C-alpha cells in the first residue's frame, strides 16, 4: 500500500532534525540544501516544511531532457539518476510547488524519493513529539496535488493568519 | 581539512576591502574555535597596544566565528568575540544564529571585521559572492522590521537569481537595534528578535563600526568529517538522552522567575535587596496561558526545542513579542524592578529585545536607578519623572532616554559601573554601594548569598568574564564546572543546553569531526587553560578609560556580603575572609602568581610565552 | 432499566408547566430513540389532525431526543425532532450537543415541548432543578455573545450553588438566532457556534415557540449497561480503528470544497448550473494556512476528533469564525455562489452561524435569487443593488434582508420553494424550474448526474426527508447504505462519522448496553420500516399550506435532468423514465403500493395498523 | 521514581477519551463528574485539563475531619477512603485548585490517585495522538504546586490570548 506525507505546518518547530536525518542518509553528510526535505522560517517562528507530493502527473519526470526521472513503480516516488542529470532547471520549473533543488557542487537535482517506502522525516518527527509530519497509507487522492505550492505562499498565509492585521 | 574550511574572510570596512585568509592546522589544534580562537586572533593583532585600543574605536576588531562541532553537534550557536566596552577584556559570547552554519556551508569558518564604515552598511554572503552594502534605508529599525524588510528582500534577490537550480531556504541574519547604533554601552548584538550575544556590549561595537547587519546564505555541504559513522552512532545517542529532558522541553527557561527566588533565593528583587519571593504570578503556568503563542520552537538540528514565543494580543502593550521570555529577562526586567506580572514582562522584555539591549546589563541599570530614586540620590528632577518599583511605564520612559542618550540617558547609557563612578563624582555620595557588578559587568540573576545556587563564593570573583553567569570560575578550578569547561563549549562552538553527554563524550564527538584526539586532560590543563590565561592578560591590561587591579577587583559587589533580608536562609551571606582565602587558592591552582597575574613560567609551558611582554606591562601599571 | 433512564420531560409553554412521563420499554423496543422515538410521537400526539398542524403554531411539538447508545459510544449526538416547516413532514435531524448526555446523566432520556411561551424564557435543567425563566435579555444575541453572557451566568450560578461540591463542569447549550427567533422557514438550532440541527427549519419552530436555549447540566452517572465487559471490549476496538482514520482526522470534510466538485463533478456551482470546478484556492492547504487557528477539535468520547475551527485576525471580516468550515457550507456558502476563497467562506459561513439560520437552505436560496438575477427575473430595484455572483457584500446583504424580512427578504424567508411559488405567480414566470429542492427542502451539496459521488438516481426523489443528503435512499431499500440504516444512527443517537465499525457491530454494541437482542434483519424489516413508514404517512399528509402529490414530486428538480455543461463527465444526466422506473421498484421493496402510499397490510404487520386512518385521509385528497 | 502530570491545554481537543476511561477505571461505569481529570470548555474550542498536582503541603488531607484523605507512599498521590467520607466540602475548599469534586450520588469525594503509578489518562491522550498530557519522571519540584489553580481562571487566560480584545 502506498504513502503519503500530510503536513501540518502549526506543529514544526524550527528543530530541522527531518534535515539532518535525510541528508545524512542520501549524501552521508550534513548538507542542508540537499536534504530533500527542506524547513523554511522566512520570519521566526513560522516554520513551513517543504517537501514532494508525488503527483499523478509527474510534471518534473516528463520535463527532463535527459530521461533522468522516473518513478518507483512500488513507491510512487520520483527517483533521480544523478549521473543522467545535466542540472539544466526544466523539473525545478516545471513544478507547481518548485520542489526540485539543485544544491551547490552536486551536479545533480535531488528530490524525495520516500526513503524507499520508510520515510525518515516522519519517524524522526514523531520520535521528537512535534508530529508535523505524519504518513497517509491508502490510494492517492487528487486533492495532494494541490500541496505542491510555492513556501513562500504558505509562509505569508500562516503569518498574516497569526499577527492579522499587524503583520 | 575535516570538520573546518581553514579559512576566515578578513573584511575592512575603512577601506571597503574583502579578502580570505587561510586558518592554520596548527592554529586550530591549540585554540580550537570561537572564544579561544579569537581570543588569539585580539592577543595577536592587539595584545601588544591592548590598553590603548578603544573597543568603540576604529582600531577594534569584531570576530564571528564557528568551532568544528558548529554543524555537526545538535543545536546551534555562533561565537561573538570582541575587545569589550564593559570590562576592557574579552568575552566569549555566542548567540543562535545559523549565521555560522550557512558561513560552513559556503565555505568560511568565520569573519574578521575590521575598521569602520564611512556610512552604515550591512555585510552580504552567498556563497563565493561576498559585498558590503550600503545599509542606510535599515539604519534605525528593529528586528521585526528588519526582517520584514532588509532580509525578506536579500532572500527574494537570492531566489530570482538562483531561479533555476530551486528556491533556496532562508538567509541568516545577526544585527543590531538602535542600542548598539548609539553605542550604548551594553547593547547586544540579536538574532531572530529574541536571541542574543548578551554580555560583553558587542551590539556597541558593531554600531561603532557602522555595520547594521550581517547575512549569510550557503548552499554546499559542511566540511568532510574524519570518522562519519562514528559520528552519526554518536548523534543517535545524543538525541536520545536529549529528547528525555522533558520538563526543560515544555518550560525551558520559563520557569526561572518563580523558582530562581522561591526554591533558591538567588534572585535579583529590586536591585538585590532581596532575592527571595513567594509571588506566584511569574510562574510559568501563566507565562503560558496568558501569553505563549508557539510552545515548542528550536535552532538548526536542535532535539532539545528549549525556546518559545510570548505574544500580546490585548492591552495596553498589545504587539509585544518575545520568548519564554528568557529567565534572566524575567528576573531583570522583571523582579528585580519589582514587576511579577508576565504580561508586564513580556512587554519590557520586547522593548529590550527590540531596542538591541542586553536585557542583564540593562535591567541591572535600570534598577541601579531606581534603588538610587528610592534613597532620594537621584530626584525626580534628575529623571523627569518619578521611578518607582513596579511602574513599568517609568521604566520604559528610562529606556527611551538611555537609547537616545538624553538626559540623564547619556550618563546610564554608559553601563552600571561608569554611571556610578560619575554619579558618585556629580553627587558627592558614594553610590558604587548599590551597582552590582564584577569587572564592569552586571552580575547575572544568580547570587551567592543563599548558596542554594550554583553560584557561590568566587563564581564571578575571579572569572576572566566578570559578572557573565554563563562563565563562572568554579573550585577546583579545572573539574567539569567553572571557566575552562565554559571556554571549551564557547569555543566548540554548541549551545550549552544540550551538554547532556557530558564534557568527555562531547570532546569525542569533536575528535569524530576532526581527527584530533584532544583529551579532557589536554583541554583542562593545556588548550582551555591557555584561553582562560590570555583572556586574563587582556582584561588586567584594560582599558583605556578602566583599570582593574586584582587586589581589590577580584570581588564580590559589597551587597553579596550582606546578610540576606528575607526567606528560608534569612541571615546568610558569605565571610569576605573566606572569599578571600578561596581567590588566593582559585590563583594557585589556575596559574596565576599570589597578586593573581598569570605567571610567566606557566606561559612558556602553555605555549605563549610571548605574552610575558604583556604581564610586564601590567606589573608596572600596577607598582 | 438498562442503558436509558425510562423517563422524558414534558415542559408545557403556555400553561408554564414541567411534568416528568414515563418512557415505557415496549415503546423503547418498538421504536428505539431519537428519530424513531420522535416520530412515533409526533403521529401519536398529532398524527390524527396533522394536515390542520402548522408547525410555526403553537400546537406543533419541538422533541429533544436519545438513544440507548448516546452516552456510551463513542462520539457525542442530540436528536430533534418536529413537524418540519419545510417538507410539512419529519426530519430526524442531530446536531454535536452534549446536550443529550448531561439529560442522562441528570436522570432523563429527552424533551417534550409544547405551547409557546408569552415572552422569551429559556429552559434551565440542573440534576432534578427544571425552570421556565425569563429571556428577554437574550433574545437577539448571536452564538458567540450568548456563551458569553447566559451560558457563563448560569455556569458561575451553579458554581456558587455547588461549592462544596467542587467546580461543575460547564452546562451544554442548544440555542437560536436571530434567524429563528424571526420564524425563518429554514433557521437552524444551534450549539458551540458552528454545530446544527442542520435539515427541516427546526429554529423556526423553536422561535415560534419563543425559546430561546435549553440549558441543561447533570452530574450522576449514566444508566447501568447490561452488559459491562463486552461494552468495554467493544469500545477498545472501536477507538482503535476510529484513531486509524488519519486524513479526516486531520481535515474533517474539509476537503470537500475542491474534491467534490473537482474529483465527482457532484458540487453545487452558482445554484448547480455547473458541478465541475479546477479551482485550487479552495483546497483545504489554505484553509489551513490562512485560517485554521485549531486543527483537532472532538465531541464528548470522540476519537475521530474531525472538527476545525477558522479565524480571520485580518482583512474587512476579521473577527469572523467558523468550521472548517463543513463541506457543505463550503459548497452553499461558497461554490454556489461562485465564490471560492477561504476568507470569504469563512465570512460567509460565520453569517449564518451567528445567525442560526441552516447553511445548506440558506446558501440555497441566495444561489436562486443570484440566478433570478442573472436572468433579469430579479432586477437591482426588485434587490436595492445588484446581486453577482462572487460578490460577498451583496450575498450578506441579502442575508440582511432575509433575516429582517424587509423587502424581498420576506419573500425569500420563506425558502426556496414557497419562494419559487411566489415569484413565480408575482412575475407570471415559472422559475420553480430554477429551484434546486425534493419534498422543499434543499438539496443537499451532493448531485446526482454525474454519478461518481454516492448520490444517484432516487437518493433524494423517494426519502422521507426530501433534499437531505444525510438521509437517502437507496436501491436495494433495506440493504446497509439508505434510509433505513441512516434512520438507526438517527435514532442510536450516534454521529455519522464514527460508523466505521460498521452497521452490525454497532446493533451488537446497543444490545450490549439495553439487553435488547434486536438482529439487523429485525431493524431493517420491522423497527426501521416502521420509522420510515410512519415519516412517509406524515410527509404525505403534509399541510397547511403545501402538500405533496407522489405522482409527480417522488422526482428530482428538473435541472437534474440537464446534461452536465463542463468538466469530465460533461454531457451526463439521468433519463426521467428510468427515475420513474427506480421509484416504482423502490415503492415495491419498501411496502407501499403503486402510487406510493404505506400498503395498509404492511402497517398492519408492523404493528402500526392504526395508520390505516391516515392513510385514508391521504388517498381522498389525492383523489 | 515518582510522576507528575504536566498539561499543555493548548494542545487540548477535547475529546475527553480522558473522562471516559478515568470514571471506567474507577467507578466501572460511564460518569463524567466522577471522572478524576475533568476538561473545562467554557467557551467553545477553549478546552482546560484539570486534575490534582499533589501538592507536597496536602491541604486536602490536612483538612479532612474523618481522616478519609491519606497520601500513598509509593506515588504520592492522594488516596481516599470512601467509606470515611461524609461530603462535607473541607477538602474542596482547602484545595488552590478546586479539584475535589463530589458527584451527584456518589456519597464520597474524587480525587486522582495517579492510577497507582500508571496514568490511564496519560495513555488515551498519547494513543489518540494529542499529549495535552506527559509525564515527568523526577523529584517534585516547588512550581508543580502553582498549577493547582481554578480552571475558571485559566479559561480566561487563554481566550484573551486566542481572541484579544474581541473577547
Ligand atoms: S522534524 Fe518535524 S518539527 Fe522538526 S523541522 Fe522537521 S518537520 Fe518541523
Ligand atoms: S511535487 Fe514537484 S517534484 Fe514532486 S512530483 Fe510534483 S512535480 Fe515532481
Ligand atoms: S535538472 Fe536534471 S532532473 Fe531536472 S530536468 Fe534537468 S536534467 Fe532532468
Ligand atoms: S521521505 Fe526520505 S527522502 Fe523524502 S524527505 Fe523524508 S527523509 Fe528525505
Ligand atoms: S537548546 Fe534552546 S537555545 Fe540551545 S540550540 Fe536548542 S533551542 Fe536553541
Ligand atoms: S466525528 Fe466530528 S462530529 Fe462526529 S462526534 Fe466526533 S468530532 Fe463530533
Ligand atoms: S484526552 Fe487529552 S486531548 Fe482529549 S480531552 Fe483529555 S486531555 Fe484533552
Ligand atoms: S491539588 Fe488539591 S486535591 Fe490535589 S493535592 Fe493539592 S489540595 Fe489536594
Ligand atoms: S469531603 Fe470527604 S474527604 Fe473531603 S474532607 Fe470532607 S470528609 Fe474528608
Ligand atoms: S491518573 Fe488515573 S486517576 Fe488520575 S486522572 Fe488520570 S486516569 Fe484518573
Ligand atoms: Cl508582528
Ligand atoms: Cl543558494
Ligand atoms: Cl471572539
Ligand atoms: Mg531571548
Ligand atoms: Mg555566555
Ligand atoms: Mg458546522
Ligand atoms: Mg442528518
Amino acid at each position: 500500500e502506498r504513502i503519503w506525507i500530510l503536513i501540518t505546518p502549526d506543529k514544526c518547530s524550527g528543530c530541522r532534525l527531518c534535515e539532518v536525518t535525510c541528508s545524512l542518509e542520501h549524501e552521508g553528510i550534513i548538507w542542508p540544501e540537499a536534504s530533500r526535505i527542506r524547513v523554511f522560517e522566512l520570519f521566526p517562528g513560522i516554520n513551513v516544511p517543504h517537501t514532494c507530493v508525488q503527483c499523478p502527473d509527474y510534471p518534473c519526470v516528463n520535463a527532463c531532457p535527459t530521461n533522468a526521472l522516473s518513478v518507483d513503480e512500488k513507491t510512487g516516488a520520483v527517483v533521480v539518476n544523478e549521473e543522467k542529470c545535466i542540472t539544466c532547471g526544466a523539473c525545478v520549473l516545471a513544478c507547481p510547488g518548485k520542489v526540485p533543488r539543485i544544491p551547490a557542487g552536486k551536479g545533480s537535482v535531488v528530490i524525495c524519493d520516500l526513503c524507499g517506502g520508510n520515510p525518515k522525516c516522519v519517524e524522526i518527527c514523531h520520535e521528537a513529539g512535534h508530529d508535523a509530519l505524519k504518513i497517509v497509507t491508502g490510494n492517492y487522492r487528487p486533492i495532494y496535488r494541490t500541496f505542491a505550492k510555492d513556501p513562500q505562499e504558505k509562509s505569508l498565509d500562516i503569518a498574516r493568519k497569526v499577527f492579522g492585521e499587524d503583520f | 581539512m575535516y570538520a573546518y574550511n581553514g579559512k576566515l574572510l578578513d573584511v575592512d570596512l575603512t577601506r571597503e576591502k574583502v579578502k580570505e585568509v587561510e586558518l592554520s592546522e596548527d592554529v586550530l589544534k591549540k585554540f580550537y574555535g570561537g572564544r579561544g580562537l579569537g581570543t588569539y586572533i585580539l592577543w595577536k593583532e592587539l595584545g601588544e597596544k591592548w590598553e590603548k585600543v578603544d573597543p568603540l574605536g576604529e582600531e577594534n576588531l569584531l570576530l564571528i566565528l564557528t568551532g568544528p562541532l558548529t554543524g555537526y553537534y545538535p543545536g546551534m550557536k555562533t561565537s561573538i568575540v570582541s575587545k569589550s566596552p564593559e570590562s576592557n577584556g574579552v568575552v566569549g559570547s555566542v548567540l543562535s544564529s545559523e549565521l555560522g552554519l550557512e558561513l560552513k556551508a559556503a565555505g568560511y569558518d568565520g569573519i574578521i571585521i575590521r575598521g569602520k564604515a564611512k556610512s552604515p552598511v550591512y555585510l552580504f554572503i552567498h556563497n563565493d559572492t561576498v559585498e558590503i552594502r550600503d545599509a542606510t534605508k535599515y539604519w534605525g529599525m528593529g528586528g521585526i522590521e528588519l526582517y520584514k524588510t532588509l532580509l525578506k528582500e536579500v532572500h527574494e534577490e537570492i531566489r530570482k537569481k538562483e531561479k533555476l537550480k530551486g528556491v533556496p531556504k532562508e538567509p541568516a541574519m545577526i544585527y543590531i537595534g538602535k542600542g548598539g547604533e548609539n553605542k550604548v554601552r551594553f547593547a547586544a548584538i540579536m538574532t531572530k528578535l529574541m536571541h542574543a550575544a548578551g554580555y560583553g556590549g558587542y551590539g556597541a561595537v558593531m554600531g561603532s563600526k557602522n555595520l547594521k547587519a550581517v547575512i549569510a546564505k550557503g548552499s554546499g555541504p559542511l566540511p568532510e568529517v574524519y570518522d562519519k559513522e562514528k559520528m552519526k552512532v554518536l548523534l543517535r545517542e545524543f538525541w536520545k538522552e536529549l529528547f528525555s529532558m522533558t520538563t526543560f522541553r515544555e518550560w525551558g527557561t520559563g520557569a526561572g522567575g518563580y523558582s530562581v527566588g522561591h526554591d533558591r533565593s538567588s534572585e535579583p528583587i529590586r536591585n538585590w535587596q532581596e532575592e527571595y519571593h513567594d509571588n506566584e504570578e511569574i510562574s510559568v503556568v501563566n507565562f503560558e496561558n496568558r501569553t505563549w503563542i508557539k510552545k515548542y520552537w528550536a535552532d538548526y538540528g536542535c532535539p532539545v526545542n528549549c525556546m518559545k514565543i510570548s505574544y500580546l494580543r490585548y492591552g495596553p502593550y498589545k504587539g509585544s513579542i518575545s520568548d519564554a521570555p528568557d529567565y534572566e529577562l524575567q528576573a531583570y526586567m522583571g523582579t528585580n524592578l519589582g514587576i511579577f506580572e508576565p504580561e508586564k514582562i513580556v512587554y519590557l522584555s520586547y522593548l529590550v529585545d527590540e531596542l538591541g539591549l542586553d536585557g542583564i546589563n540593562t535591567g541591572n541599570i535600570l534598577g541601579f536607578a531606581a534603588e538610587l530614586y528610592q534613597r532620594g540620590i537621584l530626584t525626580k528632577e534628575d529623571l523627569g519623572f518619578e521611578l518607582n518599583w513596579g511602574d513599568e511605564k517609568a521604566f520604559a520612559k528610562l529606556l527611551h532616554l538611555i537609547v537616545e542618550k538624553e538626559g540623564i540617558g547619556k550618563i546610564l547609557a554608559e553601563g552600571t559601573y561608569r554611571a556610578a563612578l560619575k554619579i558618585s563624582e556629580i553627587k558627592g555620595i558614594d553610590v558604587t554601594k548599590y551597582a552590582v557588578h564584577v569587572k564592569g559587568i552586571a552580575v547575572g540573576a544568580h547570587g551567592i548569598r543563599s548558596e542554594l545556587d550554583y553560584t557561590k563564593d568566587i563564581s564571578y570573583a575571579v572569572s576572566v568574564q566578570g559578572g557573565d553567569h554563563t562563565s563562572t570560575a568554579a573550585l577546583p578550578a579545572k573539574g567539569y564546572t567553572g571557566e575552562l569547561v565554559e571556554a571549551f563549549y564557547d569555543s566548540a562552538v554548541i549551545c550549552n543546553f544540550v551538554t547532556k553527554p557530558g564534557f568527555e563524550k562531547i570532546i569525542e564527538f569533536g575528535n569524530a569531526l576532526s581527527g584530533f584526539n584532544i583529551t579532557p586532560e589536554q583541554w583542562l590543563n593545556e588548550i582551555g587553560l591557555r584561553i582562560i590565561h590570555l583572556q586574563r592578560i587582556l582584561l588586567l591590561l584594560g582599558g583605556p578609560d578602566v583599570y582593574w587591579d586584582p587586589r581589590k577587583d577580584d570581588d564580590n559587589p559589597p551587597r553579596f556580603y550582606e546578610p540576606l533580608p528575607s526567606g528560608p536562609v534569612k541571615g546568610k551571606a558569605p565571610n569576605r575572609e573566606d572569599i578571600k582565602a578561596k581567590v588566593k587558592q582559585y590563583y594557585e591552582e589556575i596559574g596565576y602568581d599570589e597578586h593573581g597575574i598569570p605567571k610567566e613560567e606557566v606561559l612558556e609551558e602553555l605555549g605563549i610565552g610571548e605574552a610575558k611582554r604583556e604581564v610586564k606591562r601590567i606589573k608596572k601599571r600596577l607598582n
